[PDB]
């Protein structure tokens, strides 16, 4: 049928299809979560307005789970890239990632969407895939060089999206002085877990994203912080 | 701080009176009627709605006229609908004070009245409609001889 | 202040009252007076003409100069304000930009302060065109 | 004046001149000829302007106070209206006015932007449906200042879909258009789709 | 007849850290829960005055000194969550592991709410309305403590406690209590 026809398209045609999404949505199953893997393949492939009306929310999707975890990777491989040609030596590498970024929030807000029912289940490898991807969002948050035309690129296609999806994964993320060696471990700029006496005084990734969730928790406390001669100077 | 005045309400209905007669003085001067006319706004916005409704009488008495100034007066009735839009309709109106009576419902009947009445009162005016749409839009026999003189008896 | 209120008008006003005045001594009646103010132009109403002659039949040019000063102040004030919203740059609307404040300030010729500058903004980040200017003009 | 003074304001007087009519039965000889109520009544007077509005879109299709406040206030006034009694009307003989005359304010329009969000919120109210639902399916195959109209009916048609989506003669139209549509600005069809 | 509050005892006033428990609302009905002041009225309907801040389910409205419609209607057999964290000064509320929110879409049931003497738990049972209470006696006994709280910092309240928490009841049987100096109505001066 229609569904069908969808999965063979894989811009006119897109634009046609998703009235066709919106008329299976008010029909309605097999058929829904086909059409969620559809789409999450098309926007592997591939404009906000696509990502607009998300009626359709896949349950139990899997496969479409593990290919957004590779999307949130290659997100966050081309984030990589922008900032380390930014930090190379000009504004122009800054303005091609605030445009991706543009698209790449809306498929952060489609996962953050959905997100509530990964994190029913208490522990898997998509516990793994959510700490990349709020590594990857710290490190576009952190870099307020990068900011200044995130910010941007956000009033101009109209408190952060990407900081509303890390604090979901914040729960899913996660002894308590982890975080004291998180806080030294920024005080000191070490990126592996150098530090094991500390501890004792697999585990080491997991200090490691601890550190990252400390500098992420820092960026966050920064982000919370005459009549006489009136008639001369009018 | 005219507001509260509940505890001695008759000075309040007593300064209403007096101020909308002197706001249409015959012999003023502009500043000297503009002044008067921002005491009167501003005493009326710190005030008990129900409280209002003693001035308010003659307010409704004047506004289907608009023969002279009513464009502040307007624009007052319109501050005070938005103040107390919620107050008057709902059921429930404002928390602190007491809903208001039926007698604030038929006064803003009578001002629907005014609103009938002022609706083609006037011929086109750009500063005339212009100033006058918010309070539209924010309204929202011998023998009977016999019978008198037993009347008279009685 | 005088000085500073006009100029130009003093021929019309000298001209004026000179007309006005039979006898040619300086003196001239308040209906006279009002007489030459409606043929000057303004044509207030007598109820704020007879209050100015109170605070002011013998009116005389010092005094007559001095109700038109009086009279004529009150216009000027109004006038001035509407030009300053859009004196700080082109974008009149929405002048909120640092750089349209920056040029007011850095050239306002009365050498206002980079801090008096973020007062007058504080005075009342994003600021109205009017919002703050009114807060300035008082 | 005591006529424009209340019945409050009468008072004791009112209830005494009532009493001397009183009096009067007794002498034998006797002289004879609403909070709610606003509340309907106002709705009457939409009613009324539904019709003034109808008259007045007549003879505009042929300056004047009424086309002065039709042209400036009549619809900023019932714009505020239904803003403050958007769910008032919903919650009839009001409900059944109100849809007279919103069926009657598409043929007015036809004869601004914002006053396609007003007109998205019986025997002649269904026969103006089924015109509307008709006009509606000629423009769609017209499609496939009337660039401006046809646009301003795609608004209102994406604004009568998401009338429809909320409620979850007329629909032989509505199913021509939703044929028309699948034959032939994608959110306008997604809507409709899903109308 | 009037509606019988329960309340824990005034000796186990919090005054500093994040709690919880969860209340299973077996049948629907007049209800609330949350946190009160230690001293709460029983006469006076739960939520009038400024002591307590909860969540009344049938309506789906939270009360303090009012009603507010904030919160989702619940069903029976529904498990409620309490958060509330006086380091961060902060309550909220969680219905079957569901975040509640408000018009605003804030998670925060009630925000900028003094500590003053302190908090305990407390909850209204209206005619015919009957639930099942428990304060975390055993952790595992919490059904979605788990889900949310548990890597939110928060902590059961009875985590530690040996012996069964003991509630206080308010009693609709009328007995004489003396006049209180401050009464608002009636003053008695002896002569």
């Amino acid at each position: 049928r229609l569904m069908a026809d969808i999965g063979g398209l894989a811009p006119h045609v897109i634009e046609i299809t998703l009235p066709m999404l919106c008329s299976y949505l008010p029909r309605w199953s097999d058929h829904l979560n086909s059409l969620l893997g559809n789409i999450l393949r098309i926007i592997v492939n591939n404009r906000l307005a696509v990502f607009a009306q998300p009626i359709v929310s896949r349950a139990r999707p899997e496969l479409l789970h593990s290919h957004f975890i590779p999307t949130i990777g290659r997100l966050r491989k081309r984030a990589g890239k922008v900032v380390a040609e930014e930090e190379q030596l000009r504004d122009e590498f800054s303005v091609l990632c605030r445009d991706l970024y543009a698209l790449y929030p809306l498929l952060i807000r489609y996962v953050d969407n959905n997100r509530a029912h990964w994190l029913t289940e208490p522990n898997a490898n998509a516990e793994e895939l959510f700490r990349m991807v709020g590594e990857i969002f710290i490190y576009w948050s952190k870099s307020h060089n990068f900011k200044r035309e995130e910010q941007n690129f956000v009033v101009q296609n109209e408190i952060v999206a990407t900081l509303k999806k890390m604090l979901p994964i914040g729960l899913n993320m996660c002894d308590q002085d982890l975080i004291m060696l998180a806080k030294t471990r920024y005080a000191l700029k070490d990126t592996d877990e150098e530090v094991r006496e500390f501890l004792q005084n697999d585990p080491e990734k997991i200090v490691r994203r601890v550190q990252e969730v400390s500098a992420v928790l820092y960026h966050l406390e920064q982000t919370e912080h005459s009549k006489q001669r009136r008639r001369a100077v009018v | 701080l005219f507001a509260g005045t509940e505890h001695r309400a008759i000075m309040v209905d007593s300064m209403l009176h007096t101020v909308y007669r002197l706001s249409r003085g015959r012999s003023l001067t502009k500043a000297q009627r503009d002044v008067i006319e921002d005491c009167l706004m501003a005493l009326c916005r710190y005030i008990r709605p129900s409280m209002l409704q003693h001035l308010l009488r003659r307010l409704v008495f004047d506004v289907p006229i608009l023969n002279e100034f009513a464009k502040m007066p307007l624009k007052l009735l319109t501050n005070h609908y938005e103040r107390c839009w919620k107050y008057y309709c709902l059921p429930t109106g404002w928390a602190n004070f007491g809903v208001t009576s039926e007698e604030e419902l038929h006064l803003t009947r009578k001002l629907f009245w005014g609103i009938f009445d002022s609706l083609a009162h006037k011929k086109y005016d750009q500063e005339l409609y212009r100033m006058a749409m918010p309070c539209l839009c924010a309204i929202a026999p011998e023998k009977l001889d016999s019978f008198i003189n037993k009347f008279a008896e009685y | 202040m005088a000085d500073q209120l006009t100029e130009e008008q003093i021929a019309e006003f000298k001209e004026a009252f000179s007309l006005f005045d039979k006898d040619g001594d300086g003196t001239i009646t308040t209906k006279a007076l009002g007489t030459v103010m409606r043929s000057l132009g303004q044509n207030p109403t007598e109820a704020e003409l007879q209050d100015m002659i109170n605070e002011v039949g013998t009116i005389d040019f010092p005094a007559f100069l001095t109700m038109m000063a009086r009279k004529m102040k009150d216009t000027d004030s109004e006038e001035e304000i509407r030009e300053a919203f859009r004196v700080f740059d082109k974008d009149g609307n929405g002048y909120i930009s640092a750089a349209a404040l920056r040029h007011v300030m850095t050239n306002l010729g009365e050498k206002l302060t980079d801090e008096e500058v973020d007062e007058m903004i504080r005075e009342a980040g994003q600021v109205n065109y009017e919002a703050f200017v009114q807060m300035m003009t008082a | 004046p005591y006529d424009t003074l209340t019945a409050k304001e009468k008072a004791r007087d009112r209830e005494k001149a009532q009493e001397l009519l009183k009096f009067l039965q007794m002498n034998g000889y006797a002289v004879t000829r609403i909070e709610k109520r606003f509340a309907f009544g106002f709705l009457q007077q939409l009613l009324r302007w539904m019709d003034i509005s109808q008259e007045f879109i007549a003879h505009l299709e042929a300056h004047e106070q009424e086309i002065k406040f039709f042209a400036k206030i009549l619809l900023p006034l019932i714009n505020q209206y239904f803003t403050n009694h958007c769910l008032y009307f919903l919650s009839n003989k009001e409900k059944e006015m109100i849809t007279s005359l919103f069926c009657k304010l598409a043929a007015l329009v036809r004869h601004v932007v914002n006053c396609l969000h007003i007109l998205a919120r019986k025997a002649g109210l269904r026969s103006f449906f089924e015109s509307a639902s008709e006009d509606i399916e000629k423009m769609v195959e017209n499609l496939r200042q009337n660039l401006t109209y046809t646009t301003v009916a795609l608004l209102p048609v994406l604004t009568t879909l998401f009338q429809h989506i909320a409620q979850h003669d007329v629909q032989v139209s509505c199913y021509r258009t939703l044929c028309s549509i699948y034959s032939l600005r994608p959110a306008l069809g997604e809507c409709l789709a899903r109308l | 007849d009037r509606v019988r509050i329960f309340r824990a005892e005034k000796s186990y006033t919090v005054q500093s850290g994040r709690w919880y428990f969860e209340f299973e609302a077996v049948t629907t009905g007049e209800m609330r829960v949350g946190w009160a002041r230690p001293e709460l009225r029983p006469d006076v309907e739960l939520g009038a005055d400024e002591l307590a801040y909860v969540f009344n389910g049938h309506r789906g409205q939270r009360w303090h000194l009012g009603s507010e419609p904030f919160g989702r209607p619940w069903q029976s057999g529904d498990v409620v969550g309490c958060m509330i964290d006086l380091t961060e000064n902060t309550i909220i509320f969680t219905l079957n592991g569901e975040v509640l929110m408000s018009d605003s879409g804030s998670e925060t049931a009630f925000r900028e709410i003094e500590i003053g003497d302190g908090f305990l738990p407390v909850c209204s049972l209206g005619p015919g309305q009957v639930g099942h209470l428990n304060l975390g006696q055993d952790v595992s006994s919490l059904r979605f403590f788990a889900i949310c709280g548990l890597q939110e910092g928060f902590e059961p309240f009875a985590i530690n406690m040996q012996r069964p928490v003991t509630t206080w009841f308010s009693k609709s049987l009328p007995q004489f209590e003396p006049v209180p100096p401050e009464h608002p109505h009636y003053e008695v001066a002896r002569m």
